């Protein structure tokens, strides 16, 4: 009975990321005065199926890897931490109701970089190793800023429970008292998933270029699942919906619409700006984002004390 | 808005807590009788 | 040398964390509060030699509460004898130890 | 290194040692030990030489192993006692683990192998800071736990330290290795008397600190690192050679100098407990320390080794080094015998 | 002073905003009269059981019933 | 060592209060307001004796008096209480704020049929006094006699006789 | 390492030579094993078989030392008809020193080992007779 | 038990997908390739900047771990002491950041 | 066999230690340490330490071992009997302890160890409306003023020391 | 005592024996040291949570952080070694034998 719940959680994730590839192509194309795929299916609805069947019957590369264990294990960890990370999400009721769901998601965010590191190490090309090192550094820096922003927002919330965020946002959204934290959180989640304008491996090498068509597809599925879930996390954290305990479908429809709009905003940001340099995004974090994060952390530590606005523990 | 809702949340929390501390003595007595019954059963089994 | 700066200056830096029966948040008690309290009120101010030779009973009780050597030794003896009599066929479990008790509350 | 940063790092070292000294919780002892190690690492890297990097790496690895063993002993005592108060331990295994951890920290044999290594690869001021200041906190921790110290282990470590220090200092030509082996022998002396009377341990610690400070200050003032430059010192300044001869005489326990004061007092606390073989053996072994001190005094002041032609240029410049407390430390380390009962202020 | 402040507001607005927010956070609790309300809100939460006291014979301030007029009141938290 | 004194199974037998948690939480405030004296006496006995075996009879009184609470609910106010505890029982966290109208109707029926006043905020969490007949246990921890302390130091400080008396030193 | 000395000392002097010889051989073998372990730890052998050969050489040398010392001391205490005398242990110590000289294939080491080991064994017997303590318990 | 079941299900789906992706076109028949990147012969040179930002991340992560239990700690009774210690922790974090800024620590990876 | 779950987890824990005590390679040693850290987090999860388990996942694995493997990738350039030998030896002794303590239920090496499950020594009470370990950590600011001061000063000094000693000048 | 205490102590023992026998590298010894610290963490928190020592729950986090800080220092030293001989082999750290 519970395995039915697990399957109905994990199979729509794969369907959603395939049609997210389709939606990305269509929305990106319509924003630059052309169309997306509309030939393969009716309005291109059969495009992800054709792409999947094409990618699963292509000849594997078989690179001359130094180690085969890390080469196998990097997609394993990537897909596992992409799919495990969806379970404490309160939509409006979570699959696993946990006391420290935010800390759980932050722990898997910190743990997800080993796929990049092992993919960079397993490839025999040292240029791929350099690219993997740069991607790892970017991910851990924005992990730091994600942790501080999450700490301040939860200090407004008062507990690490993810379902309590619906209760604390019943009157007004948290984007109204925490819009600088909202903006910086959105940019940090953009830079976490190697999303434009923070991707580097596409510009002048990639860490996962040596993988076959299948493992590259699995890395793509993991990355796009991370993108969708991060948008859902931003929706739950800052733009919470009205929840009726007798009609959960109202909350489901509302936050689904909001997270769809946020994912469309991700694709919209992808097609508007040039790429950052590596040192420029390091400058953006360590010299611009971090001082404001520390200042707003002090402000949100002191603000409930001076306003008699301390939230309950339970 | 956040300060108003947080004060209301604190009031509801202390209402729930005072309900719990009103309910405490019956559960305490039930727990004492249950653990005494379990210890007595274990004592009889150890005896036999 | 142990320069007692804290007692000379009257400040408290780590005395709240030294022992287990101290003041705790929300007055949460430990599982061996009474045993350690009794041992501490015995051994206060009589020196280490008299403390280790005079109330060894209280220290043995506190160590027994802490590690539970004799309790699980007795449990091992009871379970071993029960298994031996089960194998020999002279003992059966009662219905209230099998899962049909319809318990107290 | 910036002067402000160097000052802050030195006060961090001092704060770590003080934190170990004044705390009543085992976790704060561990915290102070890590503070001391972390803050003293860059002082050994003051010159940025490969030898300094290797010395710092060896020191880091030894101190890390010692700190981990100390934490294991603390955790075992926590399990078997349920408290953290810095006092006697309540498990022989935890006492043994803590004793070997503090022996590794102090450089006791057979954990001594880093002391002649590390001291060779670091400057003279950092070596003095090591061999004097780093030995205060572990001696305090050993002072507090003597009801639980095994006598067999501590006396074995003491006799091994004394014998190995003498036989190691018998061979060297470098001054820093000689001071390292002398330090090992002196800590054997200090730990041999700990379980009988720790006031003598305090007195020997103070006397050893003053003597090592005087010798390292003399070496820094003359800018000497091997025995041949110390031989050359007779041409540049004879008073420095007289001072190092008197200080090396005092370091060997030769009466009526102050170095006879600790060890003799140690004998006075070990014949009271009817232990006669051990102090006689330790004095017989300390004769080797006296031997290589005598070799240094033969090379430096009692004869005149040949000098070079360029040394004449050094006759035209007065020294400008801040010889801080050198006359006071030279007087205090050599003529302190007639004030022997002053050790009663340490009781 | 005013020229320097306008200069750093011209070159580095991010640092100016961060320092202003930090200074406000560090000086505002000492001036707002609502910190004591936070203190007695945190004090009034009943995490533990209010264990009763044995009546020796002379305790006029302690109540005999939960609904008695004695003991602390909570009208300020009800109104605020 | 000793043998643990344990009460027989006949001493542990009482008529249970067989209701769910939401039933108790629905009427928790009125139960605290009306059944206060045996509950407070039992809790004082538990905190003073530090032994369940010495408090059993007091516990029985609780299991009597609480039952005499619920019967008065069943005789007069069965249906509004049924609706209120069902509304409490639906929600996952058993929140009080989701059942305000049923609580209002139940409280109105109780007040106009039994004269029970719901306690305000912080009223139940007060510390009260209890007049009881059982004596104070003089040794609840069963502590034995403490060891006698060492004799203290007394008298004026005379100078040391013949100085330090360390080898040849006269002072 | 305390039970080996206990099982050596509980045999009365000049009663059973075989048990005393076996106990002294065990004590010597333990000492040689410790010495060989420290030698192969501090100075690494060039091969595994070289390390085993050095360990066996040290162990056999020290075991022969102990066996010869115990055998000679017990035989001399038997034939001289006095058990409480350090001269028997002096003779056993010189026999052990001659065994050391035979093991190291030299004469000067044998003579010096005779002299110093006889003195040390006589001191050990004197301390056993008079109750001298090297690891004295702190009583003052 | 639910979390372990979910973890095992995610892990077994991941390895089933990896095995399918790595072995399904292996059964096809094709032609092999020879054993042969801009830096194939050159060794990798060390860069101090990447290691420096790694250790900076580690130290800031440790201070983040120290700063984390503030939501639980805000419900205390010594509110003045809690506020002082929280502000001191964030101030020491900012002081470390500013000292790394001033000594050219964030150079060429700013 | 479910009631021994923590004990079962503990086996994997010590097994993971033989993964890196043999020292095959820094990447494989890091993988073994990652497995051991996850297993230890599960072990402390089964004792009620949820915040400490997520501290292990967030700070040890995702914070420090990431830097360890990141520095590993800058050394041990990519391309034994002893590694497999000590792995087999350690596994054999570990299963010897497992078999002995599952056979006679009471063993000793240095301390006396019991062969029953971990569930026996648990507490029968309830903590109420709070987690005791959560408020124990939350008392870091209310009670641990001195600990906070020395830890913050240590971290600041560590930052200074790290950027000082790698300058090379 | 319990079974998990034996298992954690054995883990600490095998990590200690792994530290004390260097094979080729220094990173492996650093990893062994962090394994020892992790076993200390697990043992301490098991003992603390078993006995319901409330305040002492603040302790192992410190036991992490300080030791973790030490690990960073160790890494820097390794890098300095890697800047001299080009590799982290322990058989290059013998310049102080004479």
């Amino acid at each position: 009975m519970f395995m039915i719940n697990v399957l109905t959680l994990i199979i729509p994730i794969l369907l959603a990321v395939a049609f997210l590839t389709l939606v990305e192509r269509k929305v990106l194309g319509y924003m630059q005065f052309r169309k997306g795929p509309n030939v393969v299916g009716p309005y291109g609805l059969l495009q992800p199926i054709a792409d999947a069947i094409k990618l699963f019957i292509k000849e594997p590369l078989r690179p001359a890897t130094s180690s085969i264990s890390m080469f196998i294990l990097a997609p394993i960890l990537a897909l596992t931490l992409a799919l495990t990370m969806w379970i404490p999400l309160p939509m409006p009721y979570p699959l696993i109701n946990m006391n420290l769901g935010v800390l759980f998601m932050l722990a898997m965010s910190s743990l997800a970089v080993y796929s990049i590191l092992w993919s960079g190490w397993a490839s025999n090309s040292k240029y791929a190793l350099i690219g993997a090192l740069r991607a790892v550094a970017q991910t851990i820096s924005y992990e730091v800023t994600l942790a501080i922003i999450l700490l301040s927002v939860l200090l407004m919330n008062g507990s690490f429970t993810l379902s309590t965020l619906i209760i604390t946002q019943e009157q007004v959204w948290l984007i109204f008292p925490a819009w600088p934290l909202a903006m910086m959180w959105f940019i940090s989640t953009l830079a976490e998933t190697n999303r434009a304008p923070f991707d580097l491996t596409e510009g002048e090498s990639g860490f996962n270029v040596e993988y076959a068509a299948g493992p590259f597809a699995l890395f793509f599925m993991a990355e796009y699942a991370n993108i969708i879930m991060m948008n859902i996390f931003t929706t739950t954290l800052f733009l919470g919906a009205f929840h009726n305990p007798y009609m959960p479908e109202l909350y489901t429809i509302n936050f689904t619409i909001k997270s769809l709009l946020l994912s469309i905003t991700f694709l919209w940001i992808r097609a508007s700006y040039p790429r950052f340099r590596y040192d420029q995004l390091m400058h953006l974090l360590w010299k611009n984002f971090l001082p404001l994060t520390l200042a707003l952390c002090m402000w949100h530590v002191s603000l409930p004390i001076l306003l008699s606005s301390i939230p309950p523990q339970t | 808005s956040m300060m108003r809702w947080n004060r209301e949340r604190r009031r509801l929390q202390i209402e729930d807590f005072e309900a719990r501390i009103a309910l405490m003595p019956l559960l305490q007595a039930e727990k004492d009788r249950r653990v005494l019954q379990m210890l007595r059963e274990n004592l009889e089994e150890e005896a036999t | 040398p142990f320069f007692d700066v804290q007692k000379k200056l009257g400040v408290d830096l780590d005395h709240w964390m030294t022992i287990q029966s101290a003041e705790q948040p929300h007055r949460i008690p430990a599982r061996c509060h009474a045993f350690e309290k009794e041992w501490i009120e015995c051994a206060h101010g009589i020196g280490s030699i008299r403390a280790e030779k005079e109330c060894k009973i209280e220290f043995e009780d506190f160590r027994e509460c802490l590690l539970r050597q004799k309790t699980m030794k007795r449990l091992n003896a009871i379970k071993r004898q029960r298994d031996k009599l089960i194998k020999e066929g002279k003992y059966t479990p009662p219905p209230h130890h099998s899962g049909q008790e319809d318990l107290r509350p | 290194m910036n002067p402000i940063i160097l000052i802050i790092i030195l006060m961090t070292v001092m704060l770590g040692t003080i934190i170990v000294m004044i705390s009543t919780h085992w976790l704060l002892i561990w915290i102070g030990f890590e503070m001391n190690m972390l803050a003293i690492i860059p002082i050994m890297m003051k010159k940025h030489n490969p030898r300094a990097t290797e010395a710092s790496t060896k020191y880091f690895l030894t101190q890390s192993t010692a700190s981990m063993l100390l934490m294991m002993a603390i955790i075992i005592n926590l399990m078997f006692s349920g408290q953290w108060t810095v006092m006697k331990l309540f498990n022989p295994m935890a006492s043994m683990l803590m004793t070997m951890a503090l022996a590794m920290k102090l450089g006791m044999a057979p954990f001594h192998f880093w002391v002649p290594e590390v001291t060779q690869g670091i400057p003279l001021s950092s070596g003095l800071i090591l061999l004097t200041w780093q030995k205060l906190a572990p001696m305090s921790v050993l002072y507090q736990i003597l009801p639980s110290i095994n006598l067999d282990l501590i006396l074995t470590l003491s006799i091994l330290s004394i014998t190995i220090g003498g036989w190691g200092g018998l061979n060297q030509t470098q001054l820093r290795k000689i001071m390292a082996y002398s330090s090992i022998a002196h800590m054997g002396w200090m730990t041999a008397v700990l379980l009988y009377n720790p006031t003598m341990t305090l007195l020997n610690l103070i006397i050893y600190i003053i003597m090592t400070s005087t010798m390292f200050t003399l070496f820094m003032a003359n800018s000497t690192t091997t025995t041949l430059s110390l031989s050359h010192t007779w041409n540049k300044a004879p008073i420095m050679t007289i001072l190092v001869l008197i200080t090396l005489l005092s370091m060997g326990g030769l009466p009526p100098l102050s170095g006879f004061m600790p060890k003799w007092m140690i004998i006075q606390e070990m014949t009271k407990n009817d232990s006669i073989i051990l102090p006689t053996l330790m004095a017989i072994t300390a004769l080797l320390n006296l031997y290589f001190y005598m070799r240094l005094t033969y090379s430096t002041a009692l004869t005149m080794f040949p000098s070079t032609n360029n040394m004449k240029m050094k006759w035209q410049f007065p020294t400008t080094k801040r010889m801080t407390l050198l006359p006071t430390m030279t007087v205090l380390s050599t003529m302190l015998l007639p004030l022997t009962p002053i050790l009663s202020i340490l009781e | 002073v005013a020229a320097f402040l306008k200069n750093v507001w011209a070159k580095e607005p991010v640092l100016v905003a961060s320092f202003a927010i930090a200074g406000l956070a560090v000086i505002l609790p000492t001036l707002s009269p609502y910190t004591k309300y936070s203190l007695m809100i945190n004090r009034a939460t009943p995490y533990n059981y209010p264990v009763p006291l044995r009546d020796d014979g002379n305790m006029p301030d302690v109540p005999s019933h939960p609904q008695d007029p004695q003991g602390p009141s909570l009208e300020w938290l009800k109104r605020l | 060592p000793g043998i643990v004194e344990l009460p027989s199974l006949e001493d542990l037998k009482v008529q249970e209060v067989k209701v769910s948690s939401s039933v108790l939480k629905a009427a928790a405030h009125h139960y605290g307001a009306q059944c206060d004296k045996p509950n407070k006496e039992f809790m004082l006995c538990r905190w003073e004796e530090k032994d369940p075996r010495r408090c059993l009879e007091e516990g029985k009184l609780v299991n009597q008096c609480a039952l005499e609470f619920f019967r008065q609910i069943k005789r007069h106010c069965a249906e509004p209480f049924t609706e209120y505890w069902t509304c409490i029982d639906y929600s996952g966290l058993q929140l009080f704020r989701r059942c305000r109208k049923e609580q209002a109707q139940f409280d109105k029926c109780v007040l106009d049929k039994l004269g029970w006043v719901r306690p305000d905020l912080g009223e139940l969490s007060k510390v009260t006094k209890v007049k009881t007949d059982r004596p104070l246990p003089e040794n609840p921890y069963h502590s034995r006699a403490r060891p006698e302390p060492n004799p203290e130091v007394e008298g004026d400080l005379k100078p040391a006789r013949h100085g330090s008396r360390l080898f040849f030193w006269t002072m | 390492a305390k039970t080996l000395l206990h099982q050596y000392w509980d045999i009365p002097e000049g009663t059973e030579c075989h048990r005393k010889t076996y106990a002294a051989t065990s004590i010597g073998g333990a000492s040689g094993l410790v010495v060989s372990a420290y030698s192969v730890a501090l100075k690494t052998p060039t091969s595994f078989l070289e390390g085993v050969a050095r360990t066996g050489r040290y162990t056999f040398t020290a075991a022969a030392i102990g066996a010869i010392f115990g055998l000679t001391s017990c035989i001399s205490a038997q034939v001289r008809e006095k058990p409480d005398d350090p001269l028997n242990y002096l003779i056993g110590g010189c026999a052990g020193g001659l065994t050391l000289g035979a093991r190291t294939r030299s004469y000067g080491i044998g003579a010096a080992a005779c002299a110093y080991m006889g003195l040390t064994a006589a001191l050990v017997k004197m301390g056993q007779l008079e109750g001298w303590k090297v690891f004295a318990e702190p009583k003052v | 038990m639910n979390l372990m079941i979910t973890l095992l299900t995610n892990f077994t789906l991941a390895t089933l997908l990896v095995t399918i992706a790595f072995w399904l076109p292996q059964l096809n028949v094709y032609s092999e390739k020879t054993s042969p990147d801009p830096m194939g012969s050159a060794r990798l040179p060390f860069s101090m900047k990447f290691f420096l930002v790694a250790i900076t991340f580690l130290l800031f992560d440790l201070e983040i771990a120290l700063l984390l239990p503030l939501p639980w700690a805000s419900q205390t009774t010594n509110l003045n002491t809690m506020l002082t210690m929280a502000l001191l922790l964030i101030f020491l974090l900012a002081v470390s950041l500013a000292y790394e800024w001033t000594q050219k620590g964030l150079e060429w990876t700013e | 066999m479910m009631t021994y779950i923590v004990f079962i987890l503990s086996i994997i824990f010590v097994m993971g230690f033989v993964g890196f005590s043999s020292k095959p390679s820094p990447i494989y040693g890091g993988l073994g340490l990652i497995v051991s850290g996850g297993v230890g987090c599960g072990i402390v999860l089964n004792f009620g330490g949820s915040f400490l388990g997520l501290m292990v996942f967030l700070i040890y694995l995702g914070g420090m071992m990431v830097v360890f493997g990141y520095t590993t990738a800058m050394a041990t350039e990519q391309y034994n009997k002893v590694v497999l030998g000590t792995f087999i030896t350690g596994l054999l002794m570990e299963f010897l302890m497992v078999y002995y303590v599952l056979k006679d239920k009471e063993v000793e090496i240095v301390f006396k160890f019991n062969g029953m499950g971990d569930w026996v020594i648990y507490d029968t009470g309830d903590s109420g409306f709070f987690s005791e370990e959560a408020m124990g950590i939350a008392a870091l600011y209310s009670y641990g003023t001195w600990l906070v001061i020395v830890t913050g000063w240590s971290l600041l000094i560590g930052v200074v020391v790290i950027m000082e000693i790698t300058r090379g000048n | 005592m319990s079974l998990v205490y034996m298992n954690i102590m054995m883990a600490f023992t095998v990590s200690l024996t792994g530290l004390l026998m260097y094979r080729s590298h220094l990173m492996s010894s650093l990893l062994c040291l962090e394994g020892m610290m992790l076993s200390l963490f697990i043992l301490a928190t098991l003992m603390i949570l078993n006995s319901h020592f409330t305040l002492a729950s603040m302790m192992p986090i410190i036991l992490l952080v300080f030791a973790a800080c030490e690990a960073a220092l160790g890494l820097s030293l390794l890098v300095m070694v890697s800047n001299t001989y080009g590799t982290d082999y322990v058989q290059n750290l013998n310049l102080l034998q004479c």
